[PDB]
């Protein structure tokens, strides 16, 4: 369905990203309306530009060269894509995400100097 | 360990949202968007959902857009700025009955005509309830000392019919589906979908009329179950068929008052006079009086007294049962219904009565004249739930007495969106993986 | 300049199909332009979250590998790209689009696999 | 043998959407967006699309268009509620000729002034079509028992004006130029436009005034020709000249009713009152319906004799001609133009009345008084069309009626709007060739 | 900060490129009335440029990138000084006095290059 895997194992949720990803665009009834559909196009636009700071414009999986430090979750593999919900785990990081993502984002810039002297031969 | 990205994920928090509605009078969906035959609904498995009737803030937006879509509907019609003329009432009684007598009133105003340099004398038929006495003896209304009431016109009615609430692209409704719940905790099993149900917005103050039924048993919903202050919610099982009429046969007479605008006045009633009825099965009522009270010891005890008393208000619209009738707002005195103790084809008739001048939703300033409706009326309803208020006296007593109220429109309507929460899709997120971008 | 390439050829049209898409993002009659932009931003938005689904992003021949049959359409090449065009070809496929679209549906398949899956040391 | 998927190809389908372009008064030029001078007119290659006349949603829209925008700029205006008092009116006695007598009316009332405990005795010049007996004999207006009017404020005039029409980003409106056309059907020559033509709306009811020629003969364009009911609309291949003036001179007076809200009364004429004659010439309009009855027997019959004769209609709007002037609608009597039995510097001057209170796109209860116009006013426009309409029985026919009727304000736009589409562009177009991406 | 370094040389605002980047679409806590009407105005006016910037960007075949390379020839009319003194001591704002009414056919230059491109490609894995 529309999110039908959101309590399921959360390496088997990844099958189905896009049901997700395609619903996102979908006088008391003129500005009101107008300014919630204007609201949804500035998140959208927002979530893409922040997946294109990081290198994945047109991408729903990536990889990035950052190593993953301990102190955010000491829980190794064998816990983690085997019985457990993305929601708990959105649970667990919701406040460790500001520091990855500006350790994404410095990657980015670091890995964006690194081609353009290349290429210049 | 090495950090991938997703994009998509069924990741959601709480959020607010302006939503929009959707339908298949007042209630004007010429501005409404029509709704989409047989919606989706996904039955998630493994989640807990802690949901909160008495805290969800799309109540609020239905209010607020109730009393905004009201005054939509109400600026095309009679403004009867001029009407209030010093009245000149006498009492009415041709072949009035024993009871409600010197009720109606016979008012014989002036007024001004489509040409602006005559008048003329007309007369019209007033309740108690809508004049009082300066100073036969002058009258005026009861309206104009703080504000000009303006007509409803009479092409509008003021019949409920369903509205869907929707929800915009990035929000997701979720809608409980837990057969034993108080609306308040976790939700084992939560469904999703893009559409609510049929929600009519019925008006009433002690009484539920016309809403959605319970599944096995009658619910108890409240805030705090040992606080006195809150307004305890009851909900039934089976309904109760209650049958209000009117059975004076009135007429309506049109009164021009300018160039192109008219107020409908009453006119000469045809027969006799007699007060309207309100009738409500007794054995059925009684098993359901029963139902309620089976479910209402289990919050306080085995052996506790049980009683019900009749309301305590200080207005009308808190002491009296009040509705409408297709375009007539009845009050009725329900003090039959709750009047019984509990220790552990006959009908009861309640005399109802009839009231013109509406300040319906508790603002200064703004009101109603609700026209008379020509005819017999008659409506066929069922309760369905009911807005009680405890009477606490001490701690550890062994007698607690109920007592029916509302008032507050929240209340009317928070028994028809429990089962429904808004939260915000957030599709980003992170995981530990093992591999390597090139 | 702008759709002056319909009638002509298929082998003809695909030489001219930026100055077709630059084109297309580009009180009583103020609020209709403003409904009017929004929607333009919708569709517009639509359209490349349709081709970010798809895989092939920001690329005009952007050839994919989901395999034909003689039901979507049988025509061979020497006719379709010699003598007919885009108006026409539109005609014959009009209510075929929507399982290839669906047939579309597995780029996030094999993302997952070469990406999230593959690349491990 | 595999899917390719391109973006941005020259495929469409029809679509309807929200338009704008205004050029480079009601019809409000300063709240819109300015046109660019040299359009984007490009002559696309062999594609035949099918046009249609009658069926295009742009007729409508213009429609709405300008009804929401005439009754915005009607908006701040004088409400005339004041001005429904009692007439006591005697007749013009001046120099009054043969015609015009008892047309125009004497008429003297009471009117409320700034300070509003004095009343004055003002005097006025109402014509025969505005006033309605009541029964030195009383008179009251004859719009004061639907709804009171709004005066045209003088400062707002409302002369046609260019304006055009864009579609939004991400449309396209084609754009017929083959020169022999029905309405339906196809054509092979379709070009792209973004701003239309200068359109213009002007509002007529008998003949088309001051639009858009045809270029090489005269031009009939209509439903199924078997209908009776349909209208047949012509276009002139050449324009006539026509010229109707009003020979009275008028004087402007001030009549304050209010503070700061005028009523602007007719006073007293300068001069002898004569009929306006409403002038056309003989010889070009002889030729004009010589090219039209050559051309109308080429798909009716073959041989049957043509003849017209005068409009028969209800109500005064259809049954005669109605155009403006500058703010002083005219009324031409046009029967004079249409009694001839066409078998295969001389004028045809018109009476041509006049009034002032004017109902136009006809809604139950919407009037609006037209302000006077001082001295004497001459318009020098021309006729660009015809909007008869087939009268006649047999079908194994001798003979064909033709009388021209019309009203319907629709029509007047879907005779200028014909060579017009607007469609939706839809840039994916998916399996072209052999690929196999790695 | 946003425009920060903005009078700096050419080469060392090539580092700071991603600040103007993130706050050329809006805010977040900045996200009846006269101000609401122009403040959705003032969003939609925000969000239009953005987009279009973007597409101009993805037509080159340069989308995702804020430094890239294109193999269409640079004619010599355009310009004549060298590498030395333009990535050097010369601040971003006055280069595009000189550039002002030839950027027209840049961009018609850059479009037809990607498209050939994009045709050779198209031809090349047909293989
Ligand atoms: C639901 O309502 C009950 C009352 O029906 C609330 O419990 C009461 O809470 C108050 C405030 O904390 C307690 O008062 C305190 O008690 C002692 C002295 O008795 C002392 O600590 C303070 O001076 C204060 O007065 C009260 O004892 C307690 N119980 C009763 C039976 O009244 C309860 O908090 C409410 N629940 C929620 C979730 O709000
Ligand atoms: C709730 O129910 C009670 C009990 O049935 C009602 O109280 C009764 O109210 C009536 C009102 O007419 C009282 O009658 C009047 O009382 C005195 C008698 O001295 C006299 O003025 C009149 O002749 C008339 O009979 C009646 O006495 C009173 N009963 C008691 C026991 O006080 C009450 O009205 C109901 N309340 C509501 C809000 O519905
Ligand atoms: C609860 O729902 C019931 C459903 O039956 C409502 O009763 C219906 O009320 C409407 C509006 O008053 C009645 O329609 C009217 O009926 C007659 C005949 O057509 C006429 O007066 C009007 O033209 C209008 O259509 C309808 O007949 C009536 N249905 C029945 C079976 O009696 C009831 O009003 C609702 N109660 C509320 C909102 O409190
Ligand atoms: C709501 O209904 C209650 C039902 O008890 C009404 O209370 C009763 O009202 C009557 C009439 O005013 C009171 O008078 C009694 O009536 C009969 C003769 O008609 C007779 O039994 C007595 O001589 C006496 O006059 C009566 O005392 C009163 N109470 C009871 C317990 O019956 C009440 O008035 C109604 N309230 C409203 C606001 O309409
Ligand atoms: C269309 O043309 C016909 C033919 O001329 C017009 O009919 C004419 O109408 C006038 C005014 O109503 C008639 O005059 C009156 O006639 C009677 C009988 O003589 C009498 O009461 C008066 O002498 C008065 O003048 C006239 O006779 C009549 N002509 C014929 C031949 O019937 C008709 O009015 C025109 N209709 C329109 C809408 O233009
Ligand atoms: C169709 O064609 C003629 C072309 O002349 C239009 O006539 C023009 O009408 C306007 C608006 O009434 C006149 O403008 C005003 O005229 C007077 C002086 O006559 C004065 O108040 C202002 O200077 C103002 O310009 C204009 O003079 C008149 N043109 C001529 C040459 O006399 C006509 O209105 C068009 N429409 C219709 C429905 O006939
Ligand atoms: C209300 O009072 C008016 C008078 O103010 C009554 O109208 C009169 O009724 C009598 C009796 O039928 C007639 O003879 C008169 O001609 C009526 N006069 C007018 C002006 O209508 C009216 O009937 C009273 N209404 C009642 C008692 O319900
Ligand atoms: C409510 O119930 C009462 C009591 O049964 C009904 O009153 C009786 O109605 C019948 C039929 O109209 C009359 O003949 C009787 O005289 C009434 N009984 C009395 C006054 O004691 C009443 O009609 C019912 N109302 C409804 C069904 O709307
Ligand atoms: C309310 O009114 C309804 C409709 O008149 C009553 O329902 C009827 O009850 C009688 C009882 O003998 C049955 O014969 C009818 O078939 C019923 N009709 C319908 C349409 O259901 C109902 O009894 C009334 N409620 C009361 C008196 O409490
Ligand atoms: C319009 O149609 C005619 C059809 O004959 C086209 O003329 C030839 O069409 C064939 C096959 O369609 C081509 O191989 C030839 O090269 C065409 N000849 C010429 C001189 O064009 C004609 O080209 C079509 N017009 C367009 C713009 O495609
Ligand atoms: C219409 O009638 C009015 C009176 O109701 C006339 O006004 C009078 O005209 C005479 C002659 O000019 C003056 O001496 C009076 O002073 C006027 N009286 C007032 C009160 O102003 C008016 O002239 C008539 N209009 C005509 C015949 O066109
Ligand atoms: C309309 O045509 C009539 C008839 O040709 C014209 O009226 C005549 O005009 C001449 C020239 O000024 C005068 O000498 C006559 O006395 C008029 N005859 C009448 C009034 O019966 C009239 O001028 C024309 N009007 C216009 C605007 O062209
Ligand atoms: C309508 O008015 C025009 C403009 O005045 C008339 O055209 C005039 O025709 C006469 C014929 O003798 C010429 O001498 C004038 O030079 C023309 N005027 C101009 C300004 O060119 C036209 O004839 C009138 N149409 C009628 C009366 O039917
Ligand atoms: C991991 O996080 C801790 C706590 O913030 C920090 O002290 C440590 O330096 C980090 N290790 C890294 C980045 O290798
Ligand atoms: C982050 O949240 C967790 C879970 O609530 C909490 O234990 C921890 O202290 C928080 N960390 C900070 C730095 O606030
Ligand atoms: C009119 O009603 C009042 C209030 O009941 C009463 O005092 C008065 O006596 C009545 N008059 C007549 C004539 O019945
Ligand atoms: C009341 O009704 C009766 C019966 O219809 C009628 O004859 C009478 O006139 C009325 N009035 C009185 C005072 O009885
Ligand atoms: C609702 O029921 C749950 C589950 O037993 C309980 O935790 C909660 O306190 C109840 N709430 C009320 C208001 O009774
Ligand atoms: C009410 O009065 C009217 C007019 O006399 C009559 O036609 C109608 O039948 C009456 N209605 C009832 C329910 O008695
Ligand atoms: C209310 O109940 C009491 C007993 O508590 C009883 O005496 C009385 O008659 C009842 N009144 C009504 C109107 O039912
Ligand atoms: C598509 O439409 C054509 C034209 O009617 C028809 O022949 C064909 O069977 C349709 N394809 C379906 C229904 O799959
Ligand atoms: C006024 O006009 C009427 C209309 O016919 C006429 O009968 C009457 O004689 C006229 N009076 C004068 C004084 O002209
Ligand atoms: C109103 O009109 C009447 C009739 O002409 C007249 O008697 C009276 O004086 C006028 N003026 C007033 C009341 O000021
Ligand atoms: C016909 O009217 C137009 C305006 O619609 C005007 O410009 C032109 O001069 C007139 N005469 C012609 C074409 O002879
Ligand atoms: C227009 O031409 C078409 C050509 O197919 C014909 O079928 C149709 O009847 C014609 N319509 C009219 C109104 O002449
Ligand atoms: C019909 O019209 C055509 C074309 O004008 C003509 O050649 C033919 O003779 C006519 N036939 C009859 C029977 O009138
Ligand atoms: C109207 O009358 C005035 C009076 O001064 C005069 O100057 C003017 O020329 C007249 N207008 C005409 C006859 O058109
Ligand atoms: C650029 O070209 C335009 C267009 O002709 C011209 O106006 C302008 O002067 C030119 N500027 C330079 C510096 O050549």
């Amino acid at each position: 369905g529309f999110l039908g895997a959101a309590g399921s194992t959360m390496g088997a949720a990844s099958m189905t990203l896009t049901v997700q990803a395609r619903n996102l665009l979908s006088t008391v009834w003129g500005i009101k309306q107008l300014q919630a559909r204007v609201l949804a196009v500035e998140r959208y636009l927002r979530d893409q530009q922040l997946l294109g700071i990081w290198g994945c414009s047109g991408k729903l999986i990536c990889c990035t060269n950052v190593p993953w430090n301990s102190s955010w979750s000491n829980r190794n593999l064998s816990e983690i894509w085997d019985n457990m919900t993305w929601l708990q785990w959105d649970k667990e990081i919701s406040n460790y995400t500001q520091i990855i993502y500006g350790l994404l984002e410095e990657s980015q810039n670091q890995q964006e100097k690194n081609e353009q002297d290349l290429l210049a031969l | 360990l090495w950090v991938t990205v997703y994009y998509g994920v069924p990741v959601w928090k709480d959020a607010e949202t302006t939503l929009f509605c959707a339908s298949d009078n007042v209630w004007a969906t010429h501005a409404c968007v029509p709704t989409d035959p047989n919606p989706q609904e996904i039955h998630l498995e493994n989640v807990t959902e802690e949901f909160n009737m008495w805290k969800n803030n799309m109540v609020e937006q239905m209010h607020t857009d109730i009393i905004s879509l009201w005054d939509q509907s109400l600026k095309p019609c009679v403004k009867l700025t001029p009407l209030c003329v010093t009245l000149q009432c006498t009492n009415v009684t041709n072949n009035i009955t024993d009871d409600m007598r010197g009720e109606l009133k016979n008012c014989s105003f002036n007024m001004t005509t489509e040409l602006r340099d005559k008048k003329q004398k007309v007369y019209s038929l007033f309740y108690r309830l809508d004049v009082v006495q300066i100073n036969n003896k002058e009258y005026r209304l009861i309206n104009c000392n703080t504000s000009a009431c303006t007509q409803a016109c009479p092409k509008v009615s003021f019949e409920p019919i369903p509205i869907h609430y929707c929800a915009p692209a990035g929000f997701a409704i979720l809608k409980c589906k837990d057969k034993k719940f108080n609306g308040t905790g976790p939700c084992p099993s939560v469904s999703t979908v893009q559409c609510t149900h049929g929600i009519k917005p019925v008006v009433s103050t002690q009484l539920l009329l016309n809403g959605s039924l319970a599944e096995e048993e009658v619910m108890i919903r409240s805030e705090n179950i040992t606080n006195n202050a809150k307004n305890i919610l009851v909900q039934f099982n089976t309904p109760v068929q209650i049958n209000c009429t009117r059975p004076n046969n009135n007429t309506r007479k049109s009164i021009r008052i300018g160039p192109g605008q008219a107020f409908y006045a009453t006119g000469d009633i045809i027969g006799d006079i007699r007060q309207a009825h309100c009738n409500v099965s007794k054995a059925t009522w009684n098993e359901t009086l029963g139902k309620v009270v089976k479910q209402l010891r289990k919050h306080f005890g085995n052996n506790t007294i049980i009683r019900f008393a009749n309301s305590s208000g200080g207005d009308l619209e808190v002491t009296t049962h009040s509705f409408n009738c297709g375009g007539e707002f009845f009050y009725c005195n329900t003090s039959g219904l709750f009047n019984s103790t509990w220790i552990s084809n006959d009908s009861i008739t309640l005399p109802c009565r009839i009231k013109q001048i509406i300040n319906m939703w508790q603002r200064i300033g703004q009101c109603m004249y609700a026209p008379p409706i020509q005819g017999v009326i008659r409506c066929v309803s069922n309760i369905t739930g009911l807005i009680l208020t405890r009477d606490g006296g001490s701690t550890n007593s062994t007698t607690e007495t109920f007592r029916p109220g509302g008032g507050d429109m929240r209340d009317n309507w928070r028994s028809e969106l429990y089962k429904y929460k808004v939260v915000k899709i957030e599709p980003l997120g992170v995981a530990p993986t093992r591999c390597k971008r090139r």
